[PDB]
């Protein structure tokens, strides 16, 4: 990992590209609340259905779904959790969760630097509430944090920001917010294709962290 | 200190009081000594206060990074197993502490933890320098064919008898049951206070 | 072990290529069980058949069959026998052998970011009973995970899935579940190539692992 | 030493003398034991001073730390547990101190820490060589519905009330007062002049 | 403590008591002392807990290492070659027990190890502060011609008159017979019951 | 990192080359204080904009700007902070601004020598008040160091300077320095893009740092 | 030591190009006991033949001979002595020679990966007496464990072996056994070569490590 | 504990008691205190148990690691000098023993080694509580003309008479020759219970 | 040092091809002793011949004569008398001369693998006493040992060994054997070329080691 002559670093734009071959994911900020929706392309019958986690705790408070390598993705994840335990046990709570990510992003920093070691080819989107409230991250590569308002990471992404750069508005109600993620995750699909039940995680100011069952996401196809 | 942990069928309930005490001076009136480490489960700490609320915050780390990744609840033998490591790994440069630690897991269990890692399953446990006198109670007074109404008042009656015996124990008590149906259920000071009134106790 | 310009690693790639080239293994879950089945290619007869063990016992509820390079094999079956101490010592008890798949899979991602090591050339497949009941999966040379219901590793992968998404049903019993995974095992081979007696081994809830002796083999075929 | 803290409706009222002393001997008659962490947050030292002193530092710059980095400041809950964190990693090397934290996190706090960690809340606490003497005083003419001057002349009746029985204590009084509206305010000398000399006190 | 190993031809007959004591103060009615540490191997612990319950669960998971490793059982001789290795690497920072193993492997053996690794076969051994009660009636009473069931009306005896002259034993008696044929029998409480109703034993 | 026959670091040139990509940027001291403004392009409506700082603060006093790689540049604020602190709890107080610029221009200096790793491809500007009164710094990716009187970073360096040694004179008042740091960053832009409303701080000498909010920004345009 | 684009390790394939240049070994199993025979072709006069030791003792049940590079053959079989040592110390005695065989074979196979070392040369045949009986065993320079009945290994393996899958059988005495290996080891010579006298070891089950003196070697060529 | 060693012409005799006592409480009536760690070496410990234990499962691996190497056994000197640049690496730590090392190496040798490593020769020596009785005996009636079978009545005389005065002491001899002709050789205990019932004791 | 397709290791080869530019050196097993024989050719006067030792003693019974390149001759010089004074502290005597040179040769074949390090370029000949006798050895930069009873390092081994598998014999006499040691040495050199006072040192059982004097070589010419 050194510069090109263009001012480029090469490692982190071919992570890029193990990034545009994962799932599409959705992160989008509702009337005191935060949205995930993640795309689940089981294409086995053989597939057990029952222990495919899209989308991943580290918190009963904060979630992230991930996509591109998906070994580096689960170690991302671990180390996120970890992370999350040590500021509970040296603080009491978990403030904020921008210096989680920035404790993620800052590991994620480290390999682009030192020659022993390759870039993760994973984007993560962080999500939960703190005492900010509701709050929404997206995680690059080059360990680069946005904080966002509807984010799409993976393969289908410019299709669903170009969906949401459109037809989003503000401060949606939850079962609006969820009907515009599940059309906008149709408008990445092409024609052939249609959605078997993806996976939705919703959490409201106050409350923990709800997951939707099966049949509440297949009424909300 | 005063603290209970009683079985009965399908409940757990464990209870304090409340005083911090410096060698006969009482510096706070109002501790906390009854924690909740899980969805089902929760720990009654004793001894010095310091290492007694680390072990509270690591335990609460470690049962909670155990759930999300395993997606299923530590079972409560392995919490006393996982604290009879961790206790037992110092040895030498001790934890001072004794706990209790009470859950269900399709059972109900209370297990008795030392300063030293030894982690022992019973049907009613206590711990603290008040310990004789509930000791005393319970010997005299249990059944495992008991309510849980019958169990609160029991404790309530255990703990007061401690504490009019003991100096290094007293003020309001905290009374937490654990069910499978209700889970984690901190009794309100209303009707702890109800029940010491009724029973005809004045603390 | 770094990117290429089209977002892959070169090295997990050439690492499947190796792996593709070891013996044909089925998983297949029944009714209250896990089956593994592997092949037991003895092409002399100076070979020892007492010791020929295909199928590695990790655990007297927890069994793996590996695929790929057999000394890679033999060092990750050693990994998952100790880390699966580990946690009957740390624990008292095995509660899910998906941790156990995530430590063996953590040590084989981390070969594939530090330069000074190649990756293991091994595909494995992890089977047992823990609180959970039945549980069956997969680990892929990259580090990744999938929980299963039917697999099969090794050189004629695609034969016996292929005859697996067609030919399995849910809840069977143990003998149709083993006559099902010989016959998608005959499927494998071509002709001229008859089974010698393969490996199978059976665990059901409640009870521990039970590999079969010979002239049960034998008269399953 | 001598030294309290008061929790009032939306106030926190924390003081001290200034007599640092060298087993029998009056080293030095004005010291510094109240000092200002953060905006709404001040401790208050009693024990050695060095360690003391270093912690202050410490303090100043983990919560500075944790303000820049957060954009809000710490919960006074989450300063008592870094300092309960901090003493209890060493406990064998120890610092050898006692202190009271107080703030404003939407709700006013006093937590008192010992020697080895232990974090307790209370709401009214005071650390030093003339504690039982202000212990005394706030048994009998403490009361939650007080206004804050009525608070401030609490606190210098109390700390009177110790320098008049204890040797150890004496000195000028340093009184502050936090609130949200008007933040961490070190009330002036010439203020606790007036009230010292306003209720019949000799100082 | 109370415990007892006896070698019988083809049989190896371990038992003790149950009660966990502090310093005179009968804290646990229900302890377990006899644990079994491979399909024909048993080992019993005595002395401090925590040490003794960290030995346990590290032999189970040696043993079971080996088991898999080896497709064949350790040998006892290995077993008690193992335990003497890990007891006497520590020497100065020591675990405060004191074991017996027992077992078969093509003979029954019964070894006794100390705090600091010295392994000693022998016929019949017994550790606990019960100890020389145990060893009176089985320098009298023990016969090597004796078969398993007077073996463990044997037992039964020596550990009742162990609990009348010693105070930090009593309780429930666990035996486990272990042979070649049927393994490791952990009797059950209705026969334990059956036979010390039967000697003539109230307890 | 080696030399070049030239006498030139090669590695250094594509980290400016980097530099050159990144947000313009300026710093401007006036009569007893100094500016720092930032320019806040953020393109789409979906990002938060109550979370962008682009004006990081390291002390109450003392307030860097960043320009080039963001990830770089979010481990060299914390470096910053880090240090700051280290000086606060060794000494008592920030004596000198320059001694916190040489340590983190030191550590951005050892990373231009030793082989295992790349240098950072980021320019920043330090700023605040200490006993020398206001004083304002440049570091160079090279970890060079310059003190200024006005200064810009970023792709529309040039054309701010070459504004700067025409339009800037000495002792300005505060809204004066802030109008002309305004048409500076309005002479760095190219016809079509207008600014949406920047970030401007600015300090004083005795008073403590005080970023400017938005309707004050939207009425000093 | 990397994968090759067909799956391949070089470095462990020009090992055994390096192992394809070592004296030839047999190794047979004969009624509860093992022989190891081993050429012993001394070119001059001048080698002291009193300290030719080509088979040499692991334990005085556990014997091993090798082929290869000898240097590295000294080295694998002095970590062989030592690490049955410390089986013996630690559990008393050794029960199974399969795990002697997996700690040298995971000594070979540690320096199949890691890449600041190359892979040994040498192919090794052990042989004893354990608690299952007799055991024979081959490793392979990828550090790869077969049980034999019947071995070769060196420069003229394939005439050995091709021998031995057509001239072998089961149950023979000592005398046959060793006849039957002579002229194996003949049969691997080509015409113009005789055998000057090889080296001859047995151990039957009980006694122990019986290596053959002149005289008897002589009478049985 | 006693132990004899006895160097007679081209002939080594070595012997001891069985008895493991815990500080007056016979707790093993057969140990095993006589070792063969070579072919034509044999060591002999006394002190305590485990590091006794250590150090013989050491010196058999290093001295068939020595055989194995260099195809010719250790010499008896190295074997006391191995065992004394051993025993004095820790020297503060140390192993508590007492050993004697006899053999043959075209001379015989008995070799007594210390707790701190110091390794002297002589023509008979003797480690244990019960060494100044087998010295009184070794004092008055040996001689270096005798035959091995005088060399074995005499050893049998030695350890019977510190056996009827030393109450550690007790328990079967063990007696093993070490000849060049026929190695080590352990003698049987028909013999040895012949050879004390002949010359008129009873052990 | 890594493998060559062949199966040959370069470092090594070249490392011998270093050792053929070195002095001729014969050692040669008597009758109860052993010979070192090693050419002295000085050819400035300006060389002090007081202290030119080509024959290095190693311990009063055991010494060495080394060819190749002379600074790596030193260093294993060395190496091998602090082996054989670490020898003699925890023994008390050096039974047997074969581990010294075992510890020296693997000394010199662990540089044969790891990357960082060359090869030794240097062959040695050690020879001595101990209690199986007199004993001649031969150490191979590869770290290969071969027991002789006469041999030659250097640049003209071929010679001496070609004149030493027709002109010597067993059990000679100290004179005849150096005698025969002295014209080998002169059928190695080619016309024009006289020998200058070689360096002769020989030991017999019992005795220390002895090396001649001037004189005494001069009469041995």
């Amino acid at each position: 990992t050194v510069f090109s002559p263009d001012g480029r670093l090469f490692q982190v734009e071919y992570a890029r590209e193990a990034v545009k071959k994962g799932s599409t994911a959705l992160g989008m900020k509702f009337a005191n609340g935060v949205l995930l929706i993640s795309d689940k392309k089981v294409r086995s019958r053989l597939i057990e259905q029952n222990s495919i986690e899209k989308i991943q705790l580290i918190d009963d408070y904060v979630a992230a779904v991930t996509s591109g390598l998906v070994a580096d993705a689960r170690v991302l994840v671990d180390f996120a959790r970890i992370s999350a335990q040590q500021e509970k046990v040296t603080y009491g709570s978990l403030v904020n969760i921008e210096n989680l990510v920035k404790r993620v992003a800052d590991q994620m920093q480290q390999y682009t630097q030192y020659g022993g070691v390759r870039p993760y080819g994973v984007s993560l989107i962080f999500a939960g509430i703190d005492q900010i409230g509701p709050r929404l991250f997206d995680c690059d590569p080059a360990g680069t944090i946005n904080e966002y308002k509807a984010t799409a990471i993976g393969s289908g992404k410019d299709a669903v920001v170009s969906f949401l750069e459109r037809e989003y508005k503000e401060n949606l109600p939850e079962k609006e917010a969820v009907t515009l993620g599940i059309k906008a995750l149709k408008s990445s699909l092409e024609e052939g294709e249609e959605l078997k039940a993806p996976e939705i995680a919703s959490i409201t100011v106050g409350n923990k962290y709800r997951i939707y069952d099966q049949e509440e996401v297949k009424k909300f196809l | 200190t005063t603290t209970v942990g009683i079985t009965l069928k399908d409940a757990v309930i464990m209870a304090t009081e409340r005083r911090v005490t410096m060698e006969n001076f009482i510096m706070h009136k109002n501790g906390k000594k009854l924690f909740q480490i899980d969805t089902y489960t929760g720990m009654t700490i004793a001894g010095l206060v310091g290492d007694a609320q680390v072990l509270v915050r690591y335990m609460k780390a470690e049962l909670e990074l155990y759930r999300l990744q395993r997606r299923v609840n530590m079972p409560i033998e392995a919490v006393a197993t996982l604290l009879s490591n961790m206790l037992n790994q110092v040895k030498y440069m001790p934890y001072m502490v004794q706990l209790l630690v009470g859950g269900i897991d399709t059972a109900p269990h209370v297990f008795s933890i030392d300063a030293a890692g030894g982690s022992v399953e019973d049907i009613y446990a206590s711990t603290g320098s008040g310990s004789p006198f509930v000791y005393g109670v319970l010997e005299s007074q249990y059944s495992e064919k008991m309510t849980v109404d019958e169990g609160v008042d029991l404790v309530i009656r255990a703990i007061s008898a401690a504490k009019q015996r003991d100096s290094a124990s007293g003020g309001m008590i905290d009374v937490a049951v654990i069910t499978r149906k209700d889970g984690y259920v901190q009794l309100p000071t209303d009707q702890i206070e109800s029940r010491i009134r009724k029973l005809g106790l004045i603390l």
